């Protein structure tokens, strides 16, 4: 049918780049394309969620004048104890009429608190993500955008223009195997698995969701003999993981990891992460292509280049003389690795002369540059500027 | 310890009627009563408790008042379940918990004279060496009535013994039975054998008899 | 919610301990009342507190009884029981077990059905039933009387039915009586259509449980005013 | 509205550790649970009596109901506080429940003033160290700024999943009940059932409901408590259970259920920035503690960060592949090299 022509780009989002297309005997041709959007969703497998522990004490069994009994109950962290030798007073007096020979029963649990379905943390297998990507392409006076998946498989449909993009060169992640999720932030953690929860550490509890009545508890909830004369239950507890992990978890990934990524949640993906390479195909059809028939013949060839500055900015003008065969396009490139052109298919109409605009990375430049049918070989120096920093690469 | 008195010993009243029932401690016990009902044969059932408080799903026509030692029950308009035995009970002051020796709320009507039948003794029962007669007094009101057993024309006594129903439940009436027992020889002397009944409906006593 | 029922032995001979069993349904001892209790009532007479069981494990005796009587909670059974040591013919009475589910106070709201309970050192006779069959002298236009007369059995709990059931009304069972030899006798009279004396059965169902004695008995028209 | 779910029950006495002057007590206003599950701050507090009904379960919201005794009683909303280290902010009442927003403290304080015109106080150890917000540790509440996730009790008054159970409560010791008419005790009951003990043969135990006297005994051979309760009341920890297996008459909603919010914060001002090659300069105005981080764009990121405290000047290397910059609650700032 048409015509594809591949190319590859670095994974470099803001920074565009042009490719040349020869068809042989049709429009040499220059398109334009910069990444827009580079999002890296991984496949997440939720192992658990983790959250705030809710200790569930009863009232206290004070059973005067004989013993009470523990009875084995299946509840998480279930303890039951019961201590002899109690006197205890309420406000009118005390509790019991004998002296000795008196018990209380101290009993407790552990279940979620039910904070849980707002306040809780989430700990995920992170499986191979799939790439994604937004791009600009600049043809034939269009800006157009596509967003194909990078895996080399999905192609799309854009003003009649075969793309597909990918698959990645890299296979890099800033999201480790098993990844922890709290509201927006994403931390590589190596989480315990469901039921090695840690007292006092991150899943103490643990539970599928945030919505099940089967939790996993481990706190080291002990029950304590109640002080003299006083009813009340006192215990001791590894005071609540999720408490003290969302209290001291450290900077999350989306300010620490590398390449620059940008790190989301709901979905957790990331964005933007200047690593590797990326390859595209752009299957043209026949009519972007006019045969080389219609193309200026190029007499009055003259260049002149009378202003350069080496900076990654705006950097470059040139003249040139020129001679053409009929109304219509043409496309500009050149040879130079270290120079390029933003200027891209411009006017060819009569018998004329005018000025474009370039880019260059060196302040000297020995350079070979093509428009059309004829190549041409110019040169420049640069002086360079009265700045120090700029804002793309 | 306290002591429950309650007052009538029996209310008969006809349906429809107001009834009041009286409770009094022989010593003060606040409001700590409870009125309970029983019906002949059944267990008794919690009415009226500290002494103004109507137990679940008691009809709202039964109502308790009165304190210290002095308490009513009052029954707005008597329905034919109303017609039972009703105690009092104390807690004012227990153990022990104490209750009131009861009041019969008997259902009132006009007077029924008795349908009297005799029945001579069993044949099987007469290889066996003595004789019963019995006396059937059936559906009458009021309650009390005479029977006398005479054998030849001689009122017989301290051979007979009889027993009355409870006031029926559809027909406020009683029946008895009267059984006079006494040897087979003494059975065999004579002939005629006669259950002469006395009661308020009759104008004038009946007698039922047979020959031997 | 809980229903109370009473389990007992009906003859107690003298001196010996009566030993009654209140089972609970429909709810677990420890947590269905807040007392249980035993109440008695002697035949023709009103209700006497014997004692209550709280829940808290205090239990509250009669004064004039607290030398005898015991009451216990079996959990591993939900049943509370009574133990009336060295009985007397005075604690002959319908035993009731009771609770108080609803308030902690010392009335009682859920009963059981009461036990008779003889004392006596008597020894459980079975009854004999023989026919009252309607006569010739009573059959004066529409309705006849007929019956059975049950004597000479004991202790006092006897069933009487007509036709297993079939017919109730106008069935007069009468209060036993005790006789002389220290036996009850008590009669079940019915009145029927005299226009069907030929052609219904009419049998007693006669039910002594204590002798194990149930009896069936045909009630027929009369002969010594008849011709055989 | 209609929270009539509290008409069958009532406030109750409970121990208190601190009722003021160092000193434990039993308590009207014992505290049971703090929560500070709500990550805007709030804390959400459980006492032992009730806001916003009457001795007679109408609803009011200028009153309060405590126990003084044996008997429920009615006093003045407006005198209910929550201390900390520094007086709180009451966001919500309900029943049993408090909505506070509370300075940093170590204590956590409640009180009322009752009929009489006492002060009652209850305190307890609390730790109140509300984490940040943000990336700025800001002391007054913007309205120009970025709107960031947080957590809050909200004010519904109505109808949640969470609950609480109230049972009937155990009998009440009072040593008043009993008095000594010279020779023996008389037992004053008021208007209440009294279940009661006397170690003295002849009319040892048992309920009465009128004044009884007990003969030939003194007052410490004798135990009276108050029975028959007809209200309920909160299983409290700090109440004995009136059965083995416990007891239950009903059930409480928590209000206040927590909701998942929005919250305001600053942006600190935009740094001054000045440029040399492989190098940035940067002037920081803190208006008040502000997070300042950076990291490499390549392979090796090496995180920084530091809390900046008052104006300051960061010297900073941006290597060949570019710096990120994240100066507080703003965006990141970006540079490379030329």
């Amino acid at each position: 049918g048409s015509y594809e022509h591949v190319t590859v780009i670095p994974n470099t989002v803001g920074v565009p780049y042009k490719t040349l297309v020869n068809r042989p005997g049709y429009s040499p041709m220059v398109l334009e394309m910069e990444l827009l959007s580079v999002t890296l969703e991984p496949t997440l497998s939720l192992d658990y969620i983790t959250c705030e522990y809710k200790t569930v004490i009863p009232s206290p069994y004070v059973k005067c004048c004989g013993t009470a009994e523990c009875k084995d109950k299946n509840l998480p962290d279930y303890s039951c104890k019961v201590f002899t030798g109690v006197y205890p007073f309420m406000w009118g007096g005390a509790y019991c009429f004998c002296d000795a020979e008196n018990t209380q029963l101290s009993e407790a649990h552990v279940e979620k608190s039910e904070s849980c379905k707002t306040e809780f943390a989430s700990a995920y297998r992170a499986h191979t993500a799939s790439a994604s990507a937004k791009l600009r392409v600049l043809y034939q006076g269009n800006n157009i955008t596509v967003t194909a998946y990078a895996n080399g498989d999905h192609a799309v449909t854009v003003k009649d223009a075969k793309f597909i993009v990918g698959p990645m060169s890299s296979a890099w992640t800033p999201f480790d195997n098993k990844i922890v999720v709290y509201k927006g932030d994403v931390y590589n953690m190596d989480y315990p698995p469901f039921g090695a929860g840690r007292p006092g550490q991150f899943g103490d509890i643990q539970s599928r969701t945030p919505e099940s009545k089967d939790v996993y508890a481990n706190t080291q909830l002990v029950l304590q003999r109640p002080a003299a004369g006083t009813v009340h239950v006192p215990y001791s507890q590894a005071p609540s993981g999720f408490k003290y992990w969302l209290k001291e978890r450290g900077a999350s990934l989306q300010h620490t990891a590398p390449f620059g990524c940008q790190i989301a949640t709901n979905p957790v993906r990331a964005v933007n992460c200047a690593v590797g390479n990326m390859p595209i195909s752009i299957d043209i059809p026949e009519a972007a292509f006019t045969r080389v028939v219609d193309a200026p013949s190029l007499t009055d060839m003259s260049c002149e280049v009378p202003a350069c500055t080496h900076s990654s900015d705006f950097g470059g003008v040139a003249i040139i003389k020129y001679a053409a065969s009929k109304k219509g396009k043409c496309a500009v490139h050149s040879m130079t690795n270290a120079v390029t052109i933003r200027e891209a298919e411009i006017e060819v109409e009569g018998n004329s002369q005018l000025q474009i605009s370039f880019s260059t990375a060196l302040a000297s430049a020995e350079f070979r540059v093509q428009v059309c049918s004829t190549q041409v070989h110019c040169a420049a120096e640069c002086h360079p500027p009265k700045d120090h920093i700029v804002n793309y690469p | 310890d306290i002591q429950m008195t309650q007052s009538p010993a029996t209310l008969s009243l006809s349906p429809g009627e107001r009834a009041t029932l009286f409770c009094r401690a022989s010593q003060s016990v606040s409001s700590s009563l409870a009125w309970y009902q029983q019906k002949p044969g059944q267990a008794p059932r919690l009415l009226i408790y500290d002494a103004s408080n109507r137990a679940t799903g008691i009809p709202a026509r039964f109502s308790g008042s009165g304190s210290g030692t002095d308490f009513t029950l009052t029954i707005s308009s008597l329905e034919p379940e109303d017609f039972a035995v009703y105690y009092c009970q104390q807690r004012g002051n227990w153990p022990p918990i104490t209750f009131g020796q009861g009041t019969r709320l008997d259902t009132k009507r006009t007077v029924a004279a008795p349908s009297v039948f005799i029945f001579p003794p069993s044949d099987e029962q007469l290889k066996s060496g003595t004789a019963s007669v019995v006396c059937l007094l059936n559906n009458f009101y009021p309650r009390e009535a005479k029977v006398q057993w005479k054998v030849d024309n001689a009122l017989q006594s301290g051979n007979s013994q009889e027993s009355v129903t409870e006031q029926d439940s559809k027909d406020s009436t009683y029946s008895l039975s009267s059984t006079l027992t006494l040897s087979k020889a003494d059975y065999e002397k004579h002939k005629v054998y006669a259950c002469e009944v006395t009661h308020q409906g009759l104008s004038s006593p009946v007698t039922k008899s047979f020959n031997r | 919610q809980v229903q109370l029922q009473e389990s007992g032995p009906g003859l107690v001979k003298p001196s010996e301990t009566l030993s009654l069993t209140c089972t609970v349904s429909g709810g677990s001892i420890g947590s269905s009342s807040y007392y249980w209790g035993w109440i008695r009532q002697p035949p023709g007479k009103g209700l006497q507190w014997i004692g209550s069981f709280h829940y808290s494990g205090t239990t509250y005796y009669n004064p004039s009884l607290k030398s005898r009587v015991t009451i216990s909670v079996d959990t591993s059974k939900n049943h509370f029981s009574l133990k009336l040591s060295s009985v007397t013919a005075a604690d002959t009475a319908v035993y009731y077990c009771a609770s108080r589910q609803n308030w902690n106070d010392g009335y009682f709201d859920y009963w059981g059905q009461g036990t008779l309970v003889t004392v006596s050192s008597a020894s459980t006779k079975g009854p004999s039933v023989f026919p009252l069959a309607p006569s010739s002298k009573s059959t004066s236009g529409g309705t006849a009387a007929l019956g059975c007369l049950v004597k000479d059995y004991f202790p006092e709990p006897v069933t009487v039915s007509w036709n297993s059931g079939a017919l109730t009304s106008g069935v007069h069972t009468f209060p036993a009586v005790l006789q002389s030899s220290g036996l009850y006798s008590l009669s079940s009279v019915v009145t029927v259509p005299s226009s069907s004396l030929g052609t219904q059965t009419y049998i007693c169902n006669v039910n002594h449980k204590p002798s194990n004695t149930k009896v069936d008995k045909r009630v027929e028209p009369k002969s010594c005013d008849k011709t055989h | 509205d209609n929270f009539n779910v509290y008409k069958a029950t009532r406030p109750y006495l409970a121990h208190c550790p601190d009722c003021g002057e160092g000193h434990s007590c039993h308590s009207p206003v014992a505290l049971e649970r703090i929560r500070n599950e709500a990550t805007d701050g709030t804390l959400k507090i459980q006492v032992s009596l009730q806001i916003g009904i009457k001795t007679d379960d109408s609803h009011d919201w200028t009153k309060l109901r405590y126990m003084d005794n044996h008997m429920p009683a009615d006093a003045e909303r407006a005198g209910l506080f929550v201390r900390t280290s520094a007086p709180c902010t009451i966001t919500g009442t309900m029943g049993h429940f408090i909505l506070a927003r509370c300075p940093k403290g170590e204590t956590l304080t409640v009180g009322f003033t009752d009929s009489r015109k006492i002060s009652h106080s209850c305190t307890h150890p609390f730790h109140h160290d509300p984490p940040v917000i943000g990336r700025e540790k800001f002391h007054s509440r913007p309205q120009h700024g970025k709107e960031l996730p947080c957590s809050t009790y909200v004010q519904s008054t109505a109808a949640t999943t969470e609950e609480i159970e109230v049972h009937m409560p155990p009998d009440t010791p009072d040593r008043t009940l009993m008095s000594q008419q010279s020779g023996n005790v008389k037992i004053t009951v008021n208007g209440q059932t009294v279940r009661y003990k006397c170690n003295c043969g002849g009319s040892n135990e048992g309920l009465t409901t009128t004044d009884k006297v007990i003969n030939n005994c003194k007052v410490d051979q004798c135990h009276a408590a108050v029975t028959n309760h007809k209200k309920w009341q909160y299983n409290s920890p700090l109440v004995p259970r009136n059965a083995e297996l416990g007891d239950r008459k009903g059930k409480i909603h928590i209000p206040f259920p927590l909701a998942n919010v929005t919250c305001r914060v600053p942006k600190a001002r935009n740094p001054t920035v000045t440029y040399g090659k492989n190098q940035v300069i940067m002037l920081l105005y803190p208006d008040h503690p502000t997070l300042l981080s950076y990291r490499n764009m390549g392979e090796e990121p090496n995180y920084q960060e530091e809390w900046v405290m008052h104006k300051k000047e960061v010297v900073l290397t941006v290597p060949t592949e570019g710096l990120e910059v994240t100066w507080g609650n703003n965006e990141p700032y970006k540079y490379w090299p030329q």
